[PDB]
Protein backbone atom coordinates (compact mmCIF):
# COMPACT_ATOMS: atom_id res chain seq x y z
CA UNK A 1 0.00 0.00 0.00
CA UNK A 2 2.97 2.10 -0.80
CA UNK A 3 1.82 5.86 -1.80
CA UNK A 4 4.04 7.30 -4.35
CA UNK A 5 4.88 11.56 -3.98
CA UNK A 6 5.14 12.07 -7.85
CA UNK A 7 2.16 9.37 -9.31
CA UNK A 8 -0.41 9.75 -11.89
CA UNK A 9 -3.30 9.37 -9.61
CA UNK A 10 -1.56 12.71 -7.83
CA UNK A 11 -1.74 14.53 -11.20
CA UNK A 12 -5.07 12.92 -11.63
CA UNK A 13 -6.85 14.45 -8.10
CA UNK A 14 -5.13 17.65 -8.90
CA UNK A 15 -6.33 18.19 -12.20
CA UNK A 16 -9.72 16.74 -10.50
CA UNK A 17 -9.69 19.57 -7.60
CA UNK A 18 -8.40 22.24 -9.76
CA UNK A 19 -10.47 21.85 -12.56
CA UNK A 20 -13.91 21.96 -10.04
CA UNK A 21 -12.09 24.78 -8.64
CA UNK A 22 -11.39 26.89 -11.90
CA UNK A 23 -15.03 26.13 -12.83
CA UNK A 24 -16.21 27.57 -9.60
CA UNK A 25 -13.95 30.85 -10.29
CA UNK A 26 -15.45 31.43 -13.91
CA UNK A 27 -19.08 31.03 -12.44
CA UNK A 28 -18.09 33.78 -9.70
CA UNK A 29 -15.84 35.88 -12.44
CA UNK A 30 -19.37 35.81 -14.30
CA UNK A 31 -21.33 37.06 -11.64
CA UNK A 32 -23.42 33.71 -11.11
CA UNK A 33 -24.75 31.87 -7.99
CA UNK A 34 -22.65 29.16 -7.57
CA UNK A 35 -25.21 27.02 -5.18
CA UNK A 36 -26.18 24.79 -7.87
CA UNK A 37 -22.39 23.84 -8.71
CA UNK A 38 -22.07 23.25 -5.03
CA UNK A 39 -24.75 21.23 -4.71
CA UNK A 40 -23.21 18.59 -7.22
CA UNK A 41 -19.64 19.05 -6.21
CA UNK A 42 -19.15 15.54 -4.98
CA UNK A 43 -20.90 14.18 -7.82
CA UNK A 44 -19.11 15.85 -10.54
CA UNK A 45 -15.61 15.01 -8.61
CA UNK A 46 -16.57 11.72 -8.68
CA UNK A 47 -17.31 10.92 -12.44
CA UNK A 48 -14.35 13.37 -13.48
CA UNK A 49 -11.69 11.55 -10.89
CA UNK A 50 -12.91 8.16 -12.84
CA UNK A 51 -13.06 9.17 -16.67
CA UNK A 52 -9.65 11.02 -16.09
CA UNK A 53 -8.30 7.90 -14.79
CA UNK A 54 -9.27 5.54 -17.64
CA UNK A 55 -8.55 8.32 -20.34
CA UNK A 56 -12.17 8.53 -21.03
CA UNK A 57 -12.89 12.26 -20.39
CA UNK A 58 -12.92 14.21 -23.00
CA UNK A 59 -13.84 17.20 -21.67
CA UNK A 60 -15.96 19.65 -19.05
CA UNK A 61 -18.86 21.54 -20.03
CA UNK A 62 -20.17 24.76 -18.44
CA UNK A 63 -23.46 25.67 -20.56
CA UNK A 64 -24.03 29.38 -19.27
CA UNK A 65 -27.48 30.26 -20.83
CA UNK A 66 -30.44 32.69 -20.64
CA UNK A 67 -33.21 31.34 -18.26
CA UNK A 68 -35.89 33.19 -20.42
CA UNK A 69 -34.80 32.55 -24.04
CA UNK A 70 -32.74 29.26 -22.85
CA UNK A 71 -29.64 29.95 -25.08
CA UNK A 72 -26.43 29.77 -24.92
CA UNK A 73 -24.88 32.93 -23.64
CA UNK A 74 -21.49 30.85 -23.71
CA UNK A 75 -20.14 27.66 -22.59
CA UNK A 76 -17.01 27.08 -21.47
CA UNK A 77 -15.24 23.54 -22.31
CA UNK A 78 -11.91 22.29 -20.37
CA UNK A 79 -10.61 20.10 -22.83
CA UNK A 80 -8.22 17.14 -21.22
CA UNK A 81 -4.38 16.72 -22.58
CA UNK A 82 -3.21 13.37 -21.95
CA UNK A 83 0.33 14.52 -21.80
CA UNK A 84 1.17 13.08 -18.48
CA UNK A 85 4.94 11.70 -17.76
CA UNK A 86 6.70 10.95 -14.46
CA UNK A 87 4.62 13.14 -12.42
CA UNK A 88 7.11 15.02 -11.31
CA UNK A 89 6.61 18.28 -13.85
CA UNK A 90 5.58 21.30 -13.60
CA UNK A 91 1.73 22.04 -11.97
CA UNK A 92 -0.58 25.40 -11.59
CA UNK A 93 -4.04 26.24 -11.68
CA UNK A 94 -3.73 29.54 -13.92
CA UNK A 95 -6.85 31.81 -12.38
CA UNK A 96 -5.59 34.81 -13.84
CA UNK A 97 -6.12 33.31 -17.47
CA UNK A 98 -9.57 33.04 -17.17
CA UNK A 99 -9.87 36.24 -15.67
CA UNK A 100 -8.41 37.67 -18.63
CA UNK A 101 -10.70 35.65 -20.97
CA UNK A 102 -13.55 36.66 -19.23
CA UNK A 103 -13.39 40.15 -19.37
CA UNK A 104 -13.50 38.98 -23.08
CA UNK A 105 -16.25 36.81 -23.00
CA UNK A 106 -18.20 40.11 -22.12
CA UNK A 107 -21.12 40.77 -20.17
CA UNK A 108 -23.65 37.70 -19.04
CA UNK A 109 -27.79 38.11 -18.77
CA UNK A 110 -29.08 39.37 -15.64
CA UNK A 111 -29.52 36.11 -13.83
CA UNK A 112 -27.97 33.77 -16.00
CA UNK A 113 -28.20 29.75 -15.32
CA UNK A 114 -25.28 27.01 -15.90
CA UNK A 115 -25.30 23.48 -16.53
CA UNK A 116 -22.25 20.86 -16.60
CA UNK A 117 -22.15 18.02 -18.52
CA UNK A 118 -18.91 15.35 -19.37
CA UNK A 119 -18.02 14.67 -22.80
CA UNK A 120 -16.83 10.83 -22.63
CA UNK A 121 -15.05 8.06 -25.06
CA UNK A 122 -18.01 5.48 -26.13
CA UNK A 123 -16.20 2.58 -23.59
CA UNK A 124 -16.40 4.55 -21.02
CA UNK A 125 -17.59 3.00 -17.53
CA UNK A 126 -20.87 3.59 -16.14
CA UNK A 127 -20.98 5.92 -13.32
CA UNK A 128 -23.52 6.17 -10.87
CA UNK A 129 -26.57 8.70 -11.42
CA UNK A 130 -25.01 9.78 -15.01
CA UNK A 131 -26.97 9.48 -18.26
CA UNK A 132 -27.00 10.70 -22.13
CA UNK A 133 -27.72 14.09 -22.15
CA UNK A 134 -28.14 17.06 -24.59
CA UNK A 135 -25.86 20.13 -26.04
CA UNK A 136 -27.54 23.40 -26.53
CA UNK A 137 -26.92 24.09 -29.33
CA UNK A 138 -23.82 26.27 -30.79
CA UNK A 139 -24.90 27.19 -33.81
CA UNK A 140 -23.34 30.85 -35.25
CA UNK A 141 -21.21 30.24 -32.28
CA UNK A 142 -17.09 29.67 -32.55
CA UNK A 143 -14.47 28.45 -29.82
CA UNK A 144 -12.04 30.16 -28.20
CA UNK A 145 -8.63 28.50 -26.80
CA UNK A 146 -6.95 30.07 -24.09
CA UNK A 147 -3.67 27.23 -23.56
CA UNK A 148 -3.13 25.24 -20.33
CA UNK A 149 -5.46 26.13 -17.33
CA UNK A 150 -4.84 23.46 -15.01
CA UNK A 151 -1.98 21.39 -15.25
CA UNK A 152 -0.28 18.72 -13.19
CA UNK A 153 3.15 16.95 -15.17
CA UNK A 154 1.69 16.82 -18.87
CA UNK A 155 -2.18 16.22 -17.48
CA UNK A 156 -4.18 19.05 -18.17
CA UNK A 157 -7.48 20.91 -18.47
CA UNK A 158 -7.28 23.39 -21.29
CA UNK A 159 -10.33 25.78 -20.66
CA UNK A 160 -11.97 27.33 -24.07
CA UNK A 161 -15.16 29.90 -24.13
CA UNK A 162 -17.54 29.52 -27.30
CA UNK A 163 -18.80 33.25 -28.66
CA UNK A 164 -20.85 34.25 -31.19
CA UNK A 165 -20.28 34.62 -35.14
CA UNK B 1 -18.07 10.47 -27.99
CA UNK B 2 -20.64 10.93 -25.50
CA UNK B 3 -21.85 13.71 -23.52
CA UNK B 4 -23.15 13.01 -20.07
CA UNK B 5 -25.35 15.00 -18.11
CA UNK B 6 -26.12 14.33 -14.04
CA UNK B 7 -29.18 12.63 -12.69
CA UNK C 1 14.90 44.49 -14.75
CA UNK C 2 13.16 44.14 -17.95
CA UNK C 3 9.53 43.22 -17.72
CA UNK C 4 7.42 40.95 -20.05
CA UNK C 5 5.28 43.82 -21.49
CA UNK C 6 8.67 45.65 -22.03
CA UNK C 7 10.04 42.74 -23.54
CA UNK C 8 7.06 42.03 -25.41
CA UNK C 9 7.12 45.87 -26.92
CA UNK C 10 10.91 45.64 -28.08
CA UNK C 11 9.79 42.18 -30.05
CA UNK C 12 6.86 43.86 -31.84
CA UNK C 13 9.35 46.83 -32.53
CA UNK C 14 12.09 44.55 -34.24
CA UNK C 15 9.87 42.58 -36.57
CA UNK C 16 8.32 46.69 -38.18
CA UNK C 17 9.24 47.53 -41.69
CA UNK C 18 11.79 50.58 -41.63
CA UNK C 19 12.72 52.87 -44.59
CA UNK C 20 16.01 50.86 -45.77
CA UNK C 21 14.42 47.91 -46.26
CA UNK C 22 11.25 49.76 -47.34
CA UNK C 23 13.56 50.66 -50.20
CA UNK C 24 15.50 48.20 -50.93
CA UNK C 25 12.32 46.01 -51.09
CA UNK C 26 11.21 48.31 -54.12
CA UNK C 27 14.88 48.19 -55.36
CA UNK C 28 14.66 44.28 -55.91
CA UNK C 29 11.33 45.22 -57.94
CA UNK C 30 12.60 47.32 -60.11
CA UNK C 31 15.63 44.89 -60.65
CA UNK C 32 13.16 41.98 -60.73
CA UNK C 33 10.65 43.54 -62.99
CA UNK C 34 13.43 45.63 -65.34
CA UNK C 35 14.28 41.65 -66.32
CA UNK C 36 11.41 40.06 -66.74
CA UNK C 37 10.45 42.64 -68.67
CA UNK C 38 12.92 41.52 -71.48
CA UNK C 39 11.91 38.43 -71.36
CA UNK C 40 8.20 38.73 -71.20
CA UNK C 41 5.62 41.53 -71.85
CA UNK C 42 4.73 42.66 -68.45
CA UNK C 43 2.67 45.53 -68.06
CA UNK C 44 3.62 46.48 -64.36
CA UNK C 45 4.59 45.13 -61.34
CA UNK C 46 3.37 45.84 -57.79
CA UNK C 47 4.57 45.01 -54.18
CA UNK C 48 1.52 42.60 -52.75
CA UNK C 49 0.81 40.79 -50.39
CA UNK C 50 1.57 40.80 -46.44
CA UNK C 51 4.41 42.58 -47.11
CA UNK C 52 1.81 45.64 -48.11
CA UNK C 53 -0.48 44.62 -45.23
CA UNK C 54 2.59 45.31 -43.18
CA UNK C 55 1.74 41.73 -41.99
CA UNK C 56 4.74 40.26 -43.37
CA UNK C 57 7.52 38.89 -40.47
CA UNK C 58 11.32 39.60 -40.22
CA UNK C 59 13.63 39.16 -41.75
CA UNK C 60 11.35 39.87 -45.27
CA UNK C 61 11.45 37.15 -46.87
CA UNK C 62 8.96 36.04 -50.21
CA UNK C 63 7.75 39.25 -50.72
CA UNK C 64 5.44 38.99 -53.21
CA UNK C 65 4.99 40.75 -56.42
CA UNK C 66 2.96 40.54 -59.22
CA UNK C 67 3.91 40.78 -62.38
CA UNK C 68 0.63 42.20 -64.60
CA UNK C 69 0.77 40.44 -67.90
CA UNK C 70 0.46 42.30 -71.19
CA UNK C 71 -2.76 41.01 -73.15
CA UNK C 72 -0.03 39.84 -75.93
CA UNK C 73 1.09 37.33 -73.23
CA UNK C 74 -2.64 36.08 -72.48
CA UNK C 75 -2.18 32.64 -73.78
CA UNK C 76 -0.39 31.49 -70.51
CA UNK C 77 -3.81 32.47 -69.39
CA UNK C 78 -5.38 29.45 -71.67
CA UNK C 79 -2.47 27.02 -71.13
CA UNK C 80 -1.84 25.07 -67.71
CA UNK C 81 -0.47 26.71 -64.88
CA UNK C 82 3.04 25.14 -64.91
CA UNK C 83 3.50 26.26 -68.70
CA UNK C 84 4.17 30.41 -67.66
CA UNK C 85 5.38 29.01 -64.02
CA UNK C 86 8.47 27.54 -65.72
CA UNK C 87 8.93 29.84 -68.22
CA UNK C 88 8.96 32.32 -65.26
CA UNK C 89 11.72 29.94 -63.43
CA UNK C 90 13.52 29.34 -66.96
CA UNK C 91 14.34 33.13 -67.26
CA UNK C 92 15.24 33.90 -64.03
CA UNK C 93 17.61 31.16 -63.41
CA UNK C 94 19.35 32.69 -66.46
CA UNK C 95 20.10 35.75 -64.20
CA UNK C 96 20.46 34.55 -60.58
CA UNK C 97 21.28 30.86 -61.55
CA UNK C 98 19.24 27.68 -60.60
CA UNK C 99 20.07 27.92 -57.18
CA UNK C 100 18.96 30.95 -56.17
CA UNK C 101 16.25 30.15 -58.10
CA UNK C 102 13.11 27.73 -56.63
CA UNK C 103 9.71 26.72 -58.02
CA UNK C 104 6.84 26.79 -56.15
CA UNK C 105 3.16 26.69 -56.20
CA UNK C 106 1.96 29.83 -57.16
CA UNK C 107 5.11 31.76 -58.47
CA UNK C 108 9.06 31.89 -58.08
CA UNK C 109 11.39 32.63 -55.22
CA UNK C 110 14.37 34.92 -56.05
CA UNK C 111 17.10 34.43 -53.52
CA UNK C 112 19.38 37.89 -53.70
CA UNK C 113 22.32 36.25 -51.38
CA UNK C 114 21.80 38.14 -48.46
CA UNK C 115 23.20 36.76 -45.19
CA UNK C 116 21.04 36.70 -41.97
CA UNK C 117 23.18 37.33 -39.10
CA UNK C 118 22.84 35.75 -35.60
CA UNK C 119 20.27 38.34 -34.38
CA UNK C 120 17.97 37.56 -37.70
CA UNK C 121 19.33 41.03 -38.64
CA UNK C 122 20.62 41.46 -42.89
CA UNK C 123 21.89 44.70 -42.65
CA UNK C 124 18.30 46.29 -43.94
CA UNK C 125 18.03 44.16 -46.99
CA UNK C 126 15.38 41.78 -48.13
CA UNK C 127 16.02 38.14 -48.14
CA UNK C 128 14.04 36.85 -51.49
CA UNK C 129 10.85 38.04 -53.46
CA UNK C 130 8.05 36.17 -54.76
CA UNK C 131 7.46 36.33 -58.83
CA UNK C 132 3.95 36.11 -59.45
CA UNK C 133 2.96 36.01 -62.46
CA UNK C 134 -0.68 37.97 -63.05
CA UNK C 135 -3.10 39.07 -65.20
CA UNK C 136 -5.84 42.11 -64.58
CA UNK C 137 -9.64 41.27 -65.09
CA UNK C 138 -10.46 44.34 -64.30
CA UNK C 139 -11.35 44.85 -60.67
CA UNK C 140 -9.19 41.26 -59.55
CA UNK C 141 -6.39 39.21 -60.55
CA UNK C 142 -5.92 35.85 -61.86
CA UNK C 143 -2.35 33.95 -61.06
CA UNK C 144 -1.39 30.01 -61.63
CA UNK C 145 -1.50 27.33 -59.34
CA UNK C 146 -0.36 24.01 -59.90
CA UNK C 147 -2.15 22.26 -57.02
CA UNK C 148 -4.83 22.67 -59.62
CA UNK C 149 -2.77 23.35 -62.74
CA UNK C 150 -5.85 26.00 -63.57
CA UNK C 151 -5.41 29.79 -62.87
CA UNK C 152 -7.01 31.08 -59.41
CA UNK C 153 -8.59 34.39 -58.86
CA UNK C 154 -7.58 36.89 -55.76
CA UNK C 155 -8.09 39.88 -54.66
CA UNK C 156 -5.17 41.71 -52.52
CA UNK C 157 -7.36 44.29 -52.08
CA UNK C 158 -10.17 42.85 -49.82
CA UNK C 159 -7.41 41.07 -47.80
CA UNK C 160 -6.10 44.55 -47.14
CA UNK C 161 -9.45 45.53 -45.87
CA UNK C 162 -9.80 43.15 -43.74
CA UNK C 163 -6.35 43.24 -41.77
CA UNK C 164 -7.02 47.25 -41.63
CA UNK C 165 -10.22 46.66 -39.99
CA UNK C 166 -8.93 43.74 -37.89
CA UNK C 167 -6.39 46.05 -36.86
CA UNK C 168 -8.49 48.88 -35.76
CA UNK C 169 -10.47 46.77 -33.44
CA UNK C 170 -7.69 45.74 -31.68
CA UNK C 171 -6.03 48.69 -30.76
CA UNK C 172 -3.27 48.59 -33.67
CA UNK C 173 -1.92 45.82 -32.21
CA UNK C 174 -3.30 42.81 -34.30
CA UNK C 175 -1.19 42.71 -37.19
CA UNK C 176 1.50 42.84 -34.33
CA UNK C 177 0.69 39.81 -32.95
CA UNK C 178 0.39 38.40 -36.77
CA UNK C 179 4.09 39.20 -37.39
CA UNK C 180 5.26 37.40 -33.87
CA UNK C 181 3.71 34.15 -34.53
CA UNK C 182 4.74 34.17 -38.12
CA UNK C 183 8.02 34.90 -36.60
CA UNK C 184 7.67 31.44 -34.40
CA UNK C 185 6.47 30.00 -37.79
CA UNK C 186 10.17 30.78 -39.31
CA UNK C 187 12.11 29.92 -36.61
CA UNK C 188 14.81 27.59 -37.42
CA UNK C 189 14.34 25.15 -34.75
CA UNK C 190 11.38 23.62 -36.59
CA UNK C 191 13.63 21.91 -39.19
CA UNK C 192 13.18 23.21 -43.47
CA UNK C 193 9.06 22.23 -42.99
CA UNK C 194 7.20 25.83 -41.71
CA UNK C 195 4.86 24.41 -38.90
CA UNK C 196 2.45 25.96 -41.10
CA UNK C 197 1.91 26.11 -44.45
CA UNK C 198 1.48 28.93 -46.14
CA UNK C 199 1.99 31.70 -43.46
CA UNK C 200 -1.19 33.82 -44.80
CA UNK C 201 -3.31 30.86 -42.65
CA UNK C 202 -1.66 32.34 -39.39
CA UNK C 203 -3.15 35.79 -40.76
CA UNK C 204 -6.32 34.32 -42.42
CA UNK C 205 -7.09 32.09 -38.81
CA UNK C 206 -6.37 35.59 -36.75
CA UNK C 207 -9.09 37.51 -38.51
CA UNK C 208 -11.30 35.33 -36.51
CA UNK C 209 -9.17 33.63 -33.31
CA UNK C 210 -7.97 37.24 -32.65
CA UNK C 211 -11.23 38.26 -30.46
CA UNK C 212 -12.75 40.52 -28.56
CA UNK C 213 -10.65 43.19 -29.03
CA UNK C 214 -7.11 44.00 -27.33
CA UNK C 215 -6.90 42.79 -23.89
CA UNK C 216 -3.58 44.59 -22.82
CA UNK C 217 -1.40 41.45 -22.14
CA UNK C 218 1.16 40.35 -24.64
CA UNK C 219 1.77 37.05 -22.64
CA UNK C 220 -2.23 36.14 -22.68
CA UNK C 221 -2.79 37.16 -26.24
CA UNK C 222 -0.07 35.15 -27.63
CA UNK C 223 -1.21 31.92 -25.31
CA UNK C 224 -4.46 32.24 -26.52
CA UNK C 225 -4.00 32.97 -30.04
CA UNK C 226 -1.29 29.92 -30.34
CA UNK C 227 -4.01 27.51 -28.28
CA UNK C 228 -6.91 28.72 -30.69
CA UNK C 229 -4.85 28.33 -33.89
CA UNK C 230 -3.64 24.40 -32.62
CA UNK C 231 -7.21 23.78 -32.14
CA UNK C 232 -8.76 25.41 -35.12
CA UNK C 233 -6.11 24.34 -37.77
CA UNK C 234 -8.21 21.40 -38.97
CA UNK C 235 -11.00 23.71 -39.88
CA UNK C 236 -12.01 24.79 -43.28
CA UNK C 237 -10.63 28.40 -43.61
CA UNK C 238 -11.93 29.95 -46.92
CA UNK C 239 -10.63 32.77 -48.84
CA UNK C 240 -11.81 35.64 -46.64
CA UNK C 241 -12.30 37.59 -50.58
CA UNK C 242 -14.50 34.46 -51.73
CA UNK C 243 -13.09 34.53 -54.50
CA UNK C 244 -10.10 31.07 -54.76
CA UNK C 245 -9.07 27.79 -53.43
CA UNK C 246 -9.44 27.72 -49.12
CA UNK C 247 -6.57 28.74 -47.27
CA UNK C 248 -6.23 25.39 -45.42
CA UNK C 249 -5.89 23.78 -48.85
CA UNK C 250 -2.24 23.83 -49.01
CA UNK C 251 -1.31 21.17 -45.90
CA UNK C 252 -2.17 17.21 -46.24
CA UNK C 253 -3.18 15.54 -43.25
CA UNK C 254 -0.03 14.71 -41.93
CA UNK C 255 1.25 18.31 -42.10
CA UNK C 256 -2.14 19.48 -40.60
CA UNK C 257 -1.33 17.10 -37.77
CA UNK C 258 1.80 18.55 -37.46
CA UNK C 259 0.69 21.88 -37.60
CA UNK C 260 -1.29 21.13 -34.38
CA UNK C 261 1.23 19.64 -32.72
CA UNK C 262 3.42 22.55 -32.97
CA UNK C 263 0.92 25.17 -32.83
CA UNK C 264 0.30 23.32 -29.50
CA UNK C 265 3.61 22.98 -28.14
CA UNK C 266 3.93 27.01 -28.69
CA UNK C 267 0.72 27.21 -26.62
CA UNK C 268 2.43 25.04 -23.99
CA UNK C 269 6.22 27.10 -24.13
CA UNK C 270 3.91 30.13 -23.53
CA UNK C 271 1.93 28.87 -20.66
CA UNK C 272 5.60 27.64 -19.25
CA UNK C 273 6.64 31.19 -19.49
CA UNK C 274 3.66 32.82 -17.93
CA UNK C 275 4.49 30.20 -15.48
CA UNK C 276 8.04 31.21 -14.71
CA UNK C 277 6.86 34.97 -14.05
CA UNK C 278 4.36 33.81 -12.12
CA UNK C 279 6.46 32.46 -9.86
CA UNK C 280 8.81 35.01 -9.96
CA UNK C 281 11.63 33.52 -12.40
CA UNK C 282 11.61 36.23 -14.91
CA UNK C 283 15.39 35.58 -16.68
CA UNK C 284 13.52 32.07 -17.08
CA UNK C 285 10.50 33.99 -18.45
CA UNK C 286 12.28 35.89 -20.99
CA UNK C 287 14.45 32.96 -22.03
CA UNK C 288 11.34 30.92 -22.47
CA UNK C 289 10.06 33.68 -24.35
CA UNK C 290 13.16 34.10 -26.82
CA UNK C 291 12.98 29.98 -27.03
CA UNK C 292 9.59 30.20 -28.36
CA UNK C 293 9.85 32.66 -30.38
CA UNK C 294 13.68 33.05 -31.57
CA UNK C 295 16.50 35.39 -31.83
CA UNK C 296 14.39 38.64 -31.69
CA UNK C 297 13.09 38.45 -28.71
CA UNK C 298 15.31 40.36 -26.29
CA UNK C 299 16.08 39.00 -22.62
CA UNK C 300 17.36 42.72 -21.23
MG1 LIG D 1 2.23 36.48 -48.31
Amino acid sequence: STVATYSYTHSVTYVTDNILKSLKDIILLSGLDPEHFADRWESNTRAIKTWLGTGDLRKVILEIYNPATDKLVTRWDIDIVYGWSDGDGSFWTDTEQLKYAIKKAGLLPSQAKYKLMLDTKPGRPDVEGWSKGSYRSTDGMVKQSLGSTVEHSGLAGQAGYWRQR
Amino acid sequence: AEVMEFN
Amino acid sequence: MLSIDEAFRKFKSRLELNEREQKNASQRQNEVRDYLQTKFGIARSFLTGSYARYTKTKPLKDIDIFFVLKDSEKHYHGKAASVVLDDFHSALVEKYGSAAVRKQARSINVDFGVHIDAEDNTDYRVVSVDAVPAFDTGDQYEIPDTASGKWIKTDPEIHKDKATAAHQAYANEWKGLVRMVKYWNNNPKHGDLKPVKPSFLIEVMALECLYGGWGGSFDREIQSFFATLADRVHDEWPDPAGLGPAISNDMDAARKQRAQQLLFQASQDASIAIDHARRGRNIEALRAWRALFGPKFPLS
